């Protein structure tokens, strides 16, 4: 069949039932880093089944009136698990993403959801409202965590580009009607063969109602949502201490 | 698969019959915590109402994976998504469903299939475990199976607020036992006559 | 020694990529072949399902009945080259002479593309592209005279002694190619190689350079990529004594032997700052026009 | 409902290794299980009753 | 799938161990070789270097002139099991007719062999044993008279219900061993396997058997090792009334099918508690007899 | 040669002058579990290369009347680097281990050090002096950390055992007339074929000094002992949360 699925790496599986098959951003699977593109000369890591696995980061409730939220990898895992133990302890970092989505509801709900991945995705300021000041976005903006960030002009993206042309980037629809998950399936994407996982972000989520919630009244009124991620072929290099941030 | 009394709480005659199933419902969407158990057969608990712990109270040792599995019976128009950690031994009970899915999991989905399946993997230091009890005889533990919200327990108008899931024991292919001995539990009180 | 077999068939190492799409050669358009009437059930190629994330695939002769057309239309105009390969501003240097801008005769311009919009919006459609350079030095004074005067360009990489007057030491150009050309002369060309430390040039980047605390003072350094940082280009006037004549200078850049990848949404808004992606955010407006009713033209 | 076991083994559901297990299942066997003496009946003989 | 090349060269995996050491056979003791003078330089076998941790390995052939002797004399007295395969006292259950030790007519004795130094002893100059075992039961009053007495002895492996008085539903045996034997009787003597959790009995075992605070009360958790809980020896009269007759029970273990490893250095002091190595601490002896002086015998 | 050896494992090199050979515990070398030996089901990790180097733990000071200190293992680094991470997070644990012991003095300095490794070294009270109370060692003295534990009686050494039938464990000798160190390698020693890291120390290493330490005044009196070690063909199993202890 199509609509039902089960993704199982590592010590975790998961299972769905209204499923939308799998994308695979720009048609190509994660991989290792080859030897005549690898510089560094040290050994790398390859931890295998301890950071290979699905980590669920927290759930958002969905109402009449929200805009949206953006998530920024790997800043959500910079301090989760072995995986975060790596990162800290390590300067170098390579990695792809297996992002599942989940948000279900009842036969009498209505909306769509549009989740879609973005790389190298700066956020810009709003300029002091008049466009004469020089500001900068804070680091709650920047880099809000694994709690996520809010949008705040959604039309724009924060950032000056139009959202009716986001889906250009691997994306999937979540509309009730049809599907309650999405899977987007991402290689790992640089112009370098590693960097940092803490200064650098390589890509960020993004999850915009596109269609709002609708509901009769009598009907449940909380629809949360909810991200799972799981890291697949991790290297690490250039061992030291671990450095906080 | 034998029923599971995960829900061992109730002892009255006229309330027996609620200890075979547990309740899920609409919550805040928060990763709220919903049961926990234990996971050894042969020890007073939750499983001694299977015939696999029935069968385990006679012998001292035993090997292999145990399975469990969870049927819903809600109504036809009722969604949710539920997350089943199991927590290997040596580390104390979750704390909320961040550090619960750390362990081995399987998210489940509500469905045309009313049931998953959570098996529970053998992993030990030791071939075989020894019956433990309270007491200082406890570091041949097993682990603790915790069972958190996902997203929700979604229901349209017209359709019960309030569902209820049975839970099924048994044991695995690998599964074995040893050393034979009298069972604890003696069925008589007088002279039976 | 591999002797576990969780080791020996281990697939940890697969360095090569599976690519699940292939390139497929394409001088023209595609044909259009012939069709017919269909009346059956269990084979509908009008509905889809968008919710998966792909183009709907329904083509012209699943829908309606068509001719046969033998389509010869070139792609050969879209191409990156054909695209990028066209010159436009990017930089201009004033040397006035009495002013507080440049009063000395000479001047140093940080080299960014990112200061004129229309090659910054064409720029910017893309994430990385590698090329080469072709610039082009348009000398003039500000009524657009030609007047014989002689000018030195210097490429100043970064770590170079930026000159400091127009008596500086650094004109000696030991090591560093410098241009010298009269205003009377044609503009000067010159052709530059790709000189990133890394792959590709990137125009966005979500980091920061350094660690540390990351306070007010310290909080420009979002966006900005060392890696764009191409040095400078400094302009003077040969002489010991000050000029006669004031002199604007037009750089013109174009590019060839592309390559892009990751491309991107294109600006819809406004531009402020360099580098800066920030937009004026209580004057936002629409990406195109608007109308009075959706059922009215 | 169907009132079958679910029969999802370890290898579909979790990432394992290879187990070479030599553990034998001689004891469970009925003979085994069966085939220890107790007490079923006493008889009780008194000099006055 | 391997692609890179400290992948496909790795090392990792291998299970294997690498033994620098072989097992020969040795039915008798060595032979002595004819040897003569030798009068040369570079070559020494009577020095040494203790430093490394290895014996010093010069023979009598080397030092001294020696004769040819064809040595004959066996080394099987010296295996595990002739060391070990001998019966000692490991316990002893006293079953009085008044008093408050067992007032009752019943005991149960918890089975580890740590409580006399006989054994003991001999017992850990190793870590770890692998072995069957054999237990015999020489029954008799203090006085050493034999007397008709019925009595039974049960097995109750961990998990089972302890008696609790001597008309205890327990004493059915439905599945528990038991023995009944009569005093004017031989000694019972049954057969024991090898019963551990794990691959072996160890004598010692430096860790707690769970996590969490180390307090006061949880202390005595150190040196307690689960897997040599082997269960409980239950012994009583039979009878619905109290015996006539106060009895003592020995018993006596032979060990058989012996393996160890480990060995470790033998104990020199006074044994207090039971896996318990603990020693007084202000009444330390040496571990021989001692002299007036160095240069007298 | 012989005297001078070089030591390199991971990202660390140990280069000596006044080697004595190596001692290979029980004449085997480290090696992974087997398949017919495992009775775990999951898939266990081995980091290789970020846990296989060599920590330095700490350093003390050799007087004329010292008596002597012991170090549990692996208790020394359940709290050292990725090390220390991976034995907090997982449950099981396997592997050996490669020891190196720095002391060095002047040709004008005498005395000896008795270095051996004793497996499953659990540690006696003195029972509170006559011997009529039952005691046990508290924590400080049964699982001392990094910071070791220095010996009351040294001639029982502690467990009512004689120091001069030491010798029969794997050992060297450092005497400051001939050598400067000493290693031991040591492999994997237990009767299950994988435990806790945490709550089971497998052996303890024990320095005595046998021959007081000896020189003449105006010599320099500070002469430090270092203990320098690294984990071989460490595997990891039975994932879960971090505990602390
Ligand atoms: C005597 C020769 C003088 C002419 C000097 C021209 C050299 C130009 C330097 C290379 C320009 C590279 C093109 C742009 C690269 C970076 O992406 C931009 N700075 C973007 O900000
Ligand atoms: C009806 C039969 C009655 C006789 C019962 C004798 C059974 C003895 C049980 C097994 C004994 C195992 C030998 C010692 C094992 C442990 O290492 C010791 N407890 C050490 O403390």
């Amino acid at each position: 069949s199509d609509r039902v699925a089960q993704l199982t790496i590592g010590n975790s599986t998961i299972t769905t039932q209204e499923a939308a098959n799998i994308i695979v951003g720009y048609g190509e699977w994660p991989s290792y880093c080859s030897d005549s593109d690898a510089t560094a000369v040290d050994k790398p890591t390859r931890p295998d089944v301890s950071v290979n696995r699905f980590y669920t980061l927290d759930t958002k409730l969905w109402e009449k009136s929200s805009k949206g939220w953006y998530w920024k990898f790997p800043d959500v895992l910079t301090e989760t698990g072995v995986f975060g133990q790596n990162a800290q302890f390590h300067y170098l970092y390579r990695s792809g993403f297996c992002i599942h989505v989940q948000c279900n509801a009842s036969k009498f709900h209505q909306g769509a959801l549009l989740v879609a991945v973005l790389p190298e995705y700066v956020i810009g300021s709003v300029a002091g409202g008049t466009g004469t000041e020089d500001t900068h976005p804070p680091y709650k903006q920047t880099q809000p965590g694994a709690d996520g960030f809010e949008l705040q002009h959604p039309y724009v993206l924060d950032a000056g580009i139009p959202i009716s042309q986001l889906t250009v980037c691997p994306h999937q629809w979540i509309n009730l009607r049809t599907n309650n998950c999405a899977t987007i399936i991402v290689p790992y994407i640089n112009a370098l063969p590693f960097d940092s996982a803490l200064n650098h972000c390589n890509f960020g989520l993004l999850v915009v109602p596109i269609s709002p919630l609708d509901y009769d009244q009598g009907a449940t009124p909380v629809i949360p949502i909810t991200i799972t991620l799981a890291p697949m072929c991790s290297e690490f290099a250039g061992l030291r201490q671990a450095v906080t941030q | 698969e034998t029923i599971l009394e995960v829900n061992n709480v109730p002892t009255n005659a006229t309330s027996l019959m609620e200890r075979l199933r547990f309740p899920v419902s609409a919550q805040a969407g928060k990763g709220e915590l919903c049961a926990v158990f234990r996971a050894d057969p042969g020890r007073s608990g939750p499983w001694q109402s299977t015939l696999l712990g029935q069968l385990c109270g006679y012998y001292t040792q035993w090997s292999g994976s145990l399975e469990v599995t969870f049927m819903f019976t809600g109504s036809f128009m009722a969604t949710g998504k539920m997350l089943i950690a199991y927590t290997p031994p040596g580390g104390p009970l979750p704390k909320d469903r961040a550090t619960a899915m750390l362990g081995t999991h399987v998210i489940w989905d509500f469905g045309l299939q009313s049931s998953v399946t959570l098996v529970i993997p053998w992993i030990s230091n030791t071939h075989y475990r020894a019956h433990a009890r309270d007491g200082v005889f406890d570091y041949y533990t097993t682990g603790l199976v915790s069972i958190w919200y996902q997203t929700n327990y979604v229901v349209p108008i017209g359709a019960p607020n309030t569902a209820y899931i049975i839970a099924l024991a048994a044991a695995q292919k690998n599964f074995t036992m040893k050393l034979c001995k009298d069972a604890s539990d003696i069925l008589q009180t007088g002279t039976i006559q | 020694g591999d002797r576990v077999a969780d080791v020996i068939e281990s697939s940890i190492g697969d360095s090569v990529s599976r690519a699940l799409t292939r390139a497929l050669p394409a001088p023209t358009g595609q044909d259009t072949q012939v069709s017919s009437h269909r009346l059956d059930t269990g084979k509908v190629p009008a509905l889809q399902a968008a919710e998966i994330g792909a183009s709907s695939n329904a083509s012209d002769e699943s829908m309606i009945e068509t001719r046969c057309v033998l389509n010869s239309h070139s792609t050969a105009e879209t191409t990156l080259d054909s695209f990028f390969s066209r010159a436009g501003l990017v930089g201009e240097i004033d040397l006035p002479l009495e002013g507080t801008t440049n009063p000395n005769g000479y001047a140093n311009w940080d080299i960014d593309i990112t200061g004129y919009a229309q090659m910054r919006r064409k720029v910017e459609l893309f994430t990385y592209m590698r090329f080469d350079a072709e610039f082009t030095f348009v000398a003039c004074t500000p009524t657009g005279q030609v007047v014989p005067q002689l000018l030195q360009y210097m490429f100043v990489p970064p770590g170079a002694p930026e000159p400091d007057s127009r008596e500086s030491l650094a004109w000696q150009t030991a090591t560093n190619p410098s241009v010298f050309v009269k205003l009377s002369d044609p503009p000067a060309q010159v052709s530059v190689p790709f000189m990133s430390p890394a792959s590709a040039y990137q125009w966005f980047y979500d980091g920061y350079p350094t660690f540390g605390e990351h306070k007010q003072e310290k909080d420009l350094e979002y966006g900005a990529c060392p890696n764009n940082m191409m040095g400078t280009f400094s302009v003077r006037t040969v002489g010991t004594s000050k000029s006669k004549y004031p002199l604007v200078i037009r750089i013109y850049m174009r590019m060839k032997h592309v390559r892009a990848w990751i491309p991107r949404p294109m600006r819809n808004q406004n531009y402020l700052f360099k580098a800066n992606p920030n937009y004026a955010g209580n004057f936002i407006k629409p990406t195109g026009a608007s109308r009075t009713a959706i059922t009215t033209l």
